[PDB]
RNA sequence: AUAUACCGCCAUCUUCAGCAAACCCUGAUGAAGGCUACAAAGUAAGCGCAAGUACCCACGUAAAGACGUUAGGUCAAGGUGUAGCCC
């Protein structure tokens, strides 16, 4: 929702992480993965503000496959 | 009809892949040199021998003039000599055909 | 696919070490290694 | 983008230099004169591989030809300082126990490797066991001394052809050259020609190792401005 | 031998 | 006595006597084996004979939310049950039945030209899977031992290679068959040879040596010839690459002192270019299709001689009557030039 | 030789666990006692009774529990108390388990008429102590 | 019936100190062989010895004692492969 000081930050992007791997390991993995748009949106935002730009880099793939919208924060981040 | 297009289809791509037809055959036969003369044949009275040659073992392979990227398998790219019938293991009927096939 | 079950971290990590540990014990019971 | 020009400013560069490094200046042949080089063994112990080397036999007391060993010597010198330079592994190698302690500190100084000691069977063909599968060889083994001590050939001679390690060599007129890689005709056994031979060597390693950081010292200025 | 050749995710309280 | 009674392991252990002075040394032979059998593999806990249906054991503990209670099978409904793990034996033990059979070498019985894969990867990342492995022989030796008598190892020689020049053999040792595999074919891929070959497909020029007691006379030959030799050097040339030569094995045919006879001679083959350079002259082919167009294969590449090679008049190079009775045709032989199968 | 519960050498590839690794000359020395009751001290009864039910539990948990034990019982007697202590694997699911500790605690009070806990102890895999 | 199909438990050299996987090297890459301390091709996990423990000590006595040798002993401790008996 908001930024923070780069030593909580690097922890809310150690715990996205963990929800990533939640979301692309579902049980409903048989059936077609489920990836909300508003889930997308923050787990990118949230590598971003860590500086982990190379794992956001890799998820803008992740928004056309899905076809979910980008939101505008993320773009201007 | 058209038997050029089975060397054509994905199914042949699969079986032979690069090589030729007569690859991975190898007679049967007891000691170290193999007898002289192949079997005459490997269809008899519509039954098909245990080994079948590389002709007869794939129906599909139809030796006809046309067929040229078939007959173009049993011919030396270097001699230009057809190879006689232990070489590629076809039977005598087989070869026949494909010696008039490929003239 | 049905994910394996996944054993959970030994509740010794949510003990503190103030805590009142006849609660933990407090009958003869055998050894735990999750629990000691 | 930018390791190409390094790999072409630093590792290429003194590749096209005849002596990059300027060892022909670090010695002479009255120099090697003066500290005995040319003295060899007794003509019985001459090996037939060396004759080509020998100027000849001084009342049957061989004589190693100076001439050729300035010209083998300025070579071995002028591979050990492209090695150094490179940041290869040099390793010395020698079982006279005369020139232990002398060897052992001249590789200390360099900052190279000395064995001078028993070699254990398959120190370097067998080194991943003895040291670990990680374990790096040596680049280089220079032997003072080609020899062990019931005059036959060091096992490790044999041993770094095997493993492809070049190998630079001081041999006597009792020694083999075949599988030395840069060999060095020369006096093995006076100590004025062994003290020469560690000071050539320490001397060419350590400028060698100079002028590496020289240069890449030199080029990364350069690269910010 | 010539006869015949021989012959992931763990989660909490898995349904 | 339900006391009496023993483990599995115990049970095969026992039956399977496979520890003892019959498999000590080979004493018993097995054409008849009992094989191990897991007999727990397809058993279901819970379910037994009776076909009772215990909630949260053999079938689901809830059903449409209220907890299932005891029930049993029907005596029609536990028949198909039992029949069908009956089926399910046989249908495992037809999984079994069907093993994939892999080719055979030189003969049925012989290990000779199988292939063992590639080389397993090295500590350090290392691969081999370009390199293929085949055996040249397998032999059991004797070895007669102060205490324990006659003992039985396995000496084994494997060719490596890759087929594009680079080969190389290795002899390997154990008392199981398959350690000594192990051995020799990682073991060849550290004494690699490299092996020129003349346009990627034959021999420089004719090769006659000889190892030991063991000739080996090679003729280089065009393209479409084929590999007419020995069965052994025929698996050792498709390893290294070589598509189109001649070879004749005389004297003892001893299959090491061939393999390392063989590599001694095709390391040792002079290219046009080393010819060149050697005599500083033009190498000039002739090659009858082409007719009388000299084709330059190889030029010095230091400085070209002005004085032409002396042409002596008569050569004193000493010849092989094999060669010569053969030139003439008075070399008759029933076997030679027989029809075979591509090789 | 002695051959009494030896684990014999092999080629390096055996797993044993601590129990079998050491020979019953180690017993009370490097490992305990796998029972422990008041039957076989000087003075005390019943030593023939308490070694039959012993005999007989560790055949029962083993075709209970099949290919689930990853060592042998722990059985301990207080009062008129059985205890079971069993390292087990992870592989049956825990309903499985929970249905075989009420159906066994259950089934053996019965038979030997005295109150009897089941204590599972899980481990992913056999532990092993050392590869003879 | 078969200990000459075995498990199990043992005798025996042992009042021994050796066995040994995985590697490496020599003999032309033959069957084979691999040690020298002022050392010359061996490195070696593991097992045994040793250590430790028991008894009154650190002594002694127990215990321990590998691999292998004798198709050593035992199908009659029990179990069990194969074969045989079932009025
Ligand atoms: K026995
Ligand atoms: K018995
Ligand atoms: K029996
Ligand atoms: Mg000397
Ligand atoms: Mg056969
Ligand atoms: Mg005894
Ligand atoms: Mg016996
Ligand atoms: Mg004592
Ligand atoms: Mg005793
Ligand atoms: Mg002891
Ligand atoms: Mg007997
Ligand atoms: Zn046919």
């Amino acid at each position: 929702r908001d930024k923070h000081p780069p030593e909580l930050q690097v922890a809310f992007a150690d715990c996205a992480a963990d929800i990533k791997s939640a979301y692309e390991s579902q049980p409903i993995r048989q059936t077609a993965q489920d990836w909300p748009a508003t889930s997308l949106n923050c787990i990118a935002i949230l590598f971003l503000r860590a500086g982990r730009t190379q794992e956001a880099w890799k998820m803008l793939g992740l928004f056309r496959k899905h076809n979910k919208i980008p939101r505008s924060e993320l773009l201007n981040e | 009809d058209e038997p050029w297009k089975y060397l054509e289809s994905e199914e042949y791509q699969e079986r032979y892949g690069s090589r030729p037809v007569w690859a991975d055959y190898r007679r049967n036969h007891k000691g170290g040199v193999p007898p002289q003369r192949t079997r005459k044949t490997c269809i008899r009275r519509n039954k098909v021998v245990g080994n079948p040659c590389p002709i007869c073992r794939d129906h599909k392979l139809h030796v006809d003039f046309r067929n040229v990227k078939l007959l173009e398998q049993f011919v030396c790219a270097h001699t230009g000599i057809i190879f006689y019938a232990p070489y590629t293991g076809v039977c005598v009927k087989q070869h026949k055909r494909l010696t008039q096939a490929i003239q | 696919r049905p994910p394996r079950r996944k054993a959970l971290p030994p509740r010794t990590e949510k003990m503190a070490v103030d805590q009142d540990w006849p609660s933990v014990y407090p009958v003869a019971a055998p050894f735990k290694p999750s629990a000691v | 983008e930018d390791s190409t020009d390094f790999n072409d400013k630093i590792l290429n560069e003194p590749l096209k230099h005849s002596d990059f490094f300027n060892v022909k200046e670090l010695f002479s042949v009255r120099s090697l004169f003066d500290a005995r080089v040319h003295l060899g063994h007794k003509a019985g112990c001459r090996h037939r591989f060396m004759e080509p080397y020998i100027f000849g036999s001084r009342l049957d007391h061989d004589i190693i030809d100076l001439e050729q060993t300035a010209t083998h010597l300025q070579l071995a010198l002028n591979f050990t300082a492209h090695m150094a330079y490179r940041k290869g592994i040099i390793l010395f190698i020698s079982r006279n126990r005369q020139f232990s302690y002398l060897i052992e500190n001249m590789a200390r100084d360099c900052g190279e490797y000395a064995h001078t000691r028993y070699f254990r069977g398959g120190m370097l063909t067998n080194a991943r066991l003895l040291f670990g599968p990680t374990v790096r060889l040596p680049d280089l083994i220079i032997f003072l001394h080609t020899l062990n001590n019931i005059f036959e050939p060091h096992v490790a001679v044999r041993d770094a052809a095997k493993m492809n390690i070049p190998t630079v060599g001081i041999v006597d007129t009792n020694c083999n050259p075949c599988l030395i890689t840069y060999p060095v005709p020369g006096n093995d056994d006076s100590p004025l020609a062994v003290h020469l031979y560690c000071r050539l060597f320490q001397t060419a390693i350590t400028r060698a190792k100079e002028k590496r950081q020289q240069v890449e010292a030199l080029y990364r200025l350069q690269g910010q401005k | 031998y010539l006869s015949g050749e021989e012959v992931e995710y763990e989660c909490y309280a898995p349904d | 006595s339900f006391f009496t009674k023993l483990t599995a392991d115990e049970l095969w252990k026992g039956a399977l006597a496979e520890t003892g002075a019959g498999a000590k040394k080979g004493r018993g032979k097995r054409t008849k084996k009992k094989k191990r059998k897991d007999l727990n593999r397809g058993q279901i806990i819970g379910e037994g004979r009776y076909g009772f249906l215990w909630p949260g054991l053999n079938v689901p503990l809830m059903k449409n939310g209220a907890v299932q209670t005891i029930a049993q099978r029907s005596k029609e409904e536990q028949e198909k049950v039992e029949a069908d793990m009956i089926q399910q034996r046989e249908e495992w033990d037809r999984k079994k039945k069907m093993k994939v059979k892999r080719e055979r070498g030189w003969s049925g019985n012989s290990w000779g030209g199988i292939s063992l894969g590639p080389p397993d990867p090295g500590p350090c990342g290392e691969t081999y899977e370009d390199f293929d492995t085949r055996i040249l022989e397998v032999r059991n030796v004797f070895t007669m031992t102060a205490k324990e008598g006659r003992k039985k190892s396995i000496r084994v020689l494997v060719a490596v290679g890759n087929g594009k020049g680079a080969a190389g053999f290795s002899i390997g040792k154990a008392t199981d068959r398959m350690d000594a595999f192990r051995k020799a074919k990682n073991r060849a891929v550290h004494h690699l040879h490299y092996i020129e070959r003349y346009e990627d497909h034959t021999i420089f020029h004719d090769i006659s040596l000889r190892f030991k007691r063991t000739h080996i006379k090679m003729k280089k030959q065009p393209k479409g010839y084929g590999l007419r030799c020995h069965r052994a050097i025929i698996t050792i040339c498709r390893l290294i690459g070589i598509k189109d030569m001649y070879a004749k094995v005389s004297g003892s045919i001893n299959m090491l002192s061939l393999t390392q006879g063989l590599f001694r001679g095709l390391s040792r083959q002079e290219t046009h270019q080393q010819l060149a350079d050697k005599k500083g002259l033009h190498v000039v082919e002739i090659r009858e299709e082409c007719g009388p167009l000299p084709i330059v294969v190889a030029s010095p590449r230091g400085p070209l001689r002005k004085d032409p090679e002396p042409e002596d008049e008569v050569p004193d190079v000493k010849l092989d009557w094999e060669d010569v009775k053969t030139a003439q045709g008075m070399k008759r032989s029933v076997w030679s030039n027989l029809k075979r199968a591509a090789t | 030789k002695n051959r009494a519960a030896r684990v014999r050498v092999s080629k390096g590839d055996k797993p044993v666990t601590y129990e079998e690794a050491h020979a019953p000359h180690y017993i009370a020395h490097r490992k305990g006692w796998l029972s422990l009751h008041t039957g076989n001290l000087d003075g005390e009864d019943h030593a023939a009774e308490r070694t039959v039910e012993d005999v007989f539990l560790r055949k029962f948990m083993w075709g209970t529990f099949p290919g689930c034990l990853a060592d042998q019982l722990v059985l301990k007697r207080r009062g008129n108390q059985l205890e079971i202590c069993a390292v087990v694997l992870r592989q049956l699911s825990p309903h499985k388990y929970y249905f075989l500790v009420g159906y066994s605690e259950t089934l053996l009070s019965y038979f030997y008429k005295c109150p009897v806990r089941l204590h599972l102890q899980t481990v992913p895999s056999k532990v092993v102590y050392k590869y003879l």
